[PDB]
DNA sequence: ATCTCCAAATATCCCTTGCGGATCGTAGAAAAAGTGTGTCAAACTGCGCTATCAAAGGGAAACTTCAACTGAATTCAGTTGAAGTTTCCCTTTGATAGCGCAGTTTGACACACTTTTTCTACGATCCGCAAGGGATATTTGGAGAT
DNA sequence: ATCTCCAAATATCCCTTGCGGATCGTAGAAAAAGTGTGTCAAACTGCGCTATCAAAGGGAAACTTCAACTGAATTCAGTTGAAGTTTCCCTTTGATAGCGCAGTTTGACACACTTTTTCTACGATCCGCAAGGGATATTTGGAGAT
């Protein structure tokens, strides 16, 4: 098996990660295993938004993945809502809520 | 001749804007305050239409979170109207200053 | 030609609609003055620093990678437009 | 010019999860700012680790120590194990 | 001789306020600190200088949140802080969902 | 433990923070609050610890994970 | 040295150092570390003056991190600079909110 | 000897000096100097750290006065930015008169 | 309790487009392979400093007594912001043409880096003495009562 | 508004200890020199940004009417704060026990570097078509009215 990702077991490409690594002056070496741990992260994070997303496209009868449905997955989960806390994912609108007190009585 | 109740029409604009994804305020007129602001910085800007474009997305956004907080103070204080008031508290506690 | 009063660009109805999508279904008359100001501090702060981008690469134009720069640098990502 | 991006990996991983769906063109930007954006605090974070550490070096243990500050809880247990799991396989081959 | 409900505690944020000293008892701040540890990691030493560095991260974290809880109070025309006020509190900073 | 955090020094703390008048739940809650507070800070500081292979918590430690947090502290090894 | 052909207190050679060592880039120009040597001068500077003042004003002649915190939590400036800074044993500006207080 | 205990390095001289400066009637305590030596590497830090940054953003490879001077344009608020600006610019243009 | 009606939702048609799946020809970057070299893991060592111990008093925390004053509940009316209508401003949309300037290219080189010897700034360590601490007294600024 | 009464502010004096200056030794900065490549100035260019015009009509502004919200006013049960008494444990002081941090030396090896071979990923372009998205019509759920 040639390229490292196939080595890894993974879709990430792990070459241009170690690249990204070497030119972004984060420090003067750059090992081995560094960039096949990192572009498991990455790609394992994005499995995790699409997963959630994918299916907040499904919810709303659609097929192609938009924005609102990445801020509808984003914002529905704890987790990534939180990793995301100060982030603006652009045309995604916000989740439908209304407080209590101002429903009709 | 037929009348909503007041609030009724408010709630369903609630509903309908927290639906939708769109900006809400006026294209051209958001691009013309950039500029100014812009000019009072450096003279002779120009704008990739992007980039005022993010600063609208930008904005909307800010002000659609403030809003939240904002709501949150009225309720605080049991009422069902922002005020002037309610943003300042919620600016301060963001320890947002000027 | 000069540009003057432009905040008022950002109308009434306009604020109104941002508060509806921030769940808020009562709004004081005096909220649209605030809003105004605080958006025009909000504006001042990132146009500053995505000038100051655009300066330092000896650029006249504002690109959206540097009011993209000028928003992280606020705490403020955003996604969607490079970077 | 050549332009760079996660497209094609985030695709693939969009057909593995999610076969029969999708994804627009913004969508995908909003995709590639993440992984960018995510990279950026890692690498960060590692870089420092190293620093306070007096290394020369960036290891995988960096990385794996940057995860578990930036990632919250569960998100951080599998993450942390897929890296673990893919360096595992990495070095079974060559 | 009584000093009207008020006054004394008006009196006390004048002396808390004009000193640095930390205001929690230093041992007790200690063992909870190592309760704490103990649950992440066991078989830990600190640097007495460690402690020392959460206990001042620490009260600067809760008077600042004492200031922004008064806020809530007072915007609620009140003059009495309650949870209400501090769960506010940190949901506008952000620190709750 | 957590209630070392006692009622007097609450009151103390609330003082300097302008409190005049304290609700009797409020010290319930500052201690839930303080609890979450330590946890987060010294999870980040062990780690950092662990990371370095020593079994002691540092100061630097601790300034790192306060600055992890965006909550920077001067006069301990900055 | 070259803080002296500069005019600084502030040693640019560490700082020279210190940016070599931090991974900022590849390299690093000469005027650089000057200009940062200045700046961090500058600042230091700035605090060391309204700390001095408010050291005098408690009637000290010795600057102790209270001094720290009034000078600037009482400088709207500095104060926006260490936003997000504690410091150590530096308490906090005397402040009542009016409503609190009795007519 | 042999065993050499370590080796601390701060800021505390130049802190001095400049204390010097400014108020030659006052002194300062060693936790006062802590807090001022965790300032000046915080601020170092914050600054480097912009530059490095404008300079990938601008794809090269040095960090030149001109990335300090607008790292510091937009780290530092108004008055401060100005005045630093004026004494990193003069500093300069004095060390580079000086052969 | 029952009917009226309005605007959001459902349905039909037509059609534009932006997407996934091609196939393509191809710069640029990853991999492969050889080699030079410095980082850091290991192993052994010293001793700084963290834990701990034991005891004893002094002051803090806890508990108790009381009732002042504060939050919570209720009521009501003047104020005010929501809903709906009308007029018409100025945003949006779409195509146009001109050019300011962002981005690519190419040689000459200044300026950073690297390596080695020389010189010295600044860290470690030391302790006299005064700024500050701590104790007791006298003045002052205000609260609570009459 | 005036007269008794605490507690904090101020004054005074004697002890305590960390400021801050001084001594001494080295690691790190400066000086001098040879090498090369990132940076810069200058030439050329076409993307896309500003600018305009012009027609269409969606949305803003200004207005009237009035439902209902804010907040003013009033009451009071009870939760707090202030002061007293009681019970408990934090802090301080003198070490001795030894963990594990941090210094030192080293050589195997992992990663940098650079060159030649291999192929990944990008930019350009066409296609089937389900997915939308808009223009036009209808049905539907429920708010408000009889
Ligand atoms: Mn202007
Ligand atoms: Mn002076
Ligand atoms: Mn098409
Ligand atoms: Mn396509
Ligand atoms: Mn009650
Ligand atoms: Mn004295
Ligand atoms: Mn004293
Ligand atoms: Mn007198
Ligand atoms: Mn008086
Ligand atoms: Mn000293
Ligand atoms: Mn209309
Ligand atoms: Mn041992
Ligand atoms: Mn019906």
């Amino acid at each position: 098996a040639k390229t490292r990702s196939s080595r890894a077991g993974l879709q990430f490409p792990v070459g241009r990660v170690h690249r990204l690594l070497r030119k972004g002056n984060y420090a003067e070496r750059v090992g081995a295993g560094a960039p096949v741990y990192l572009a498991a992260v990455l790609e394992y994070l994005t499995a995790e938004i699409l997963e959630l997303a994918g299916n907040a496209a499904r919810d709303n009868k659609k097929t192609r993945i938009i924005p609102r449905h990445l801020q509808l997955a984003v914002r529905n989960d704890e987790e990534l809502n939180k990793l995301l806390g100060r982030v603006t994912i652009a045309q995604g609108g916000v989740l439908p809520n209304i407080q209590s007190v101002l429903l009709p009585k | 001749p037929h009348r909503y109740r007041p609030g009724t029409v408010a709630l369903r604009e609630i509903r309908r804007y927290q639906k939708s994804t769109e900006l809400l305020i006026r294209k051209l007129p958001f691009q013309r305050l950039v500029r100014e602001i812009a000019q009072d910085f450096k003279t002779d800007l120009r704008f990739q239409s992007s980039a005022v474009m993010a600063l609208q997305e930008a904005s909307e956004a800010y002000l659609v979170a403030l809003f939240e907080d904002t709501n949150l103070c009225a309720i605080h204080a049991k009422r069902v109207t922002i005020m002037p008031k309610d943003i300042q508290l919620a600016r301060r506690i963001r320890g947002e200053r000027a | 030609k000069v540009l003057r009063d432009n905040i008022q660009g950002i109308t009434k109805p306009a604020i109104r609609r941002l508060a509806r999508r921030g769940g808020v279904k009562r709004i004081s008359g005096l909220i649209y003055e605030e809003t105004r100001g605080v958006l025009k501090v909000f504006l001042e702060n990132v146009i500053r620093d995505a000038v100051t981008y655009t300066e330092h690469a000896k650029r006249k134009t504002v690109t959206a990678m540097d009011v993209v720069y000028a928003l992280k640098r606020q705490g403020r990502t955003l996604y969607g437009f490079g970077g | 010019t050549r332009k760079e991006s996660y497209a094609i990996y985030v695709y693939k991983v969009l057909k593995q999860v999610h076969p029969d769906t999708g994804i627009s063109s913004k969508a995908m930007s909003i995709m590639n700012s993440f992984v960018n954006d995510v990279f950026e605090r890692i690498a960060g974070e590692a870089s420092r680790l190293a620093h306070y550490n007096k290394r020369s070096t960036i290891t995988s243990r960096e990385i794996q120590t940057a995860v578990r500050l930036l990632l919250p809880g569960e998100l951080a247990k599998h993450a942390v194990s897929e890296g673990t799991k893919a360096v595992t396989k990495y070095t079974s081959a060559k």
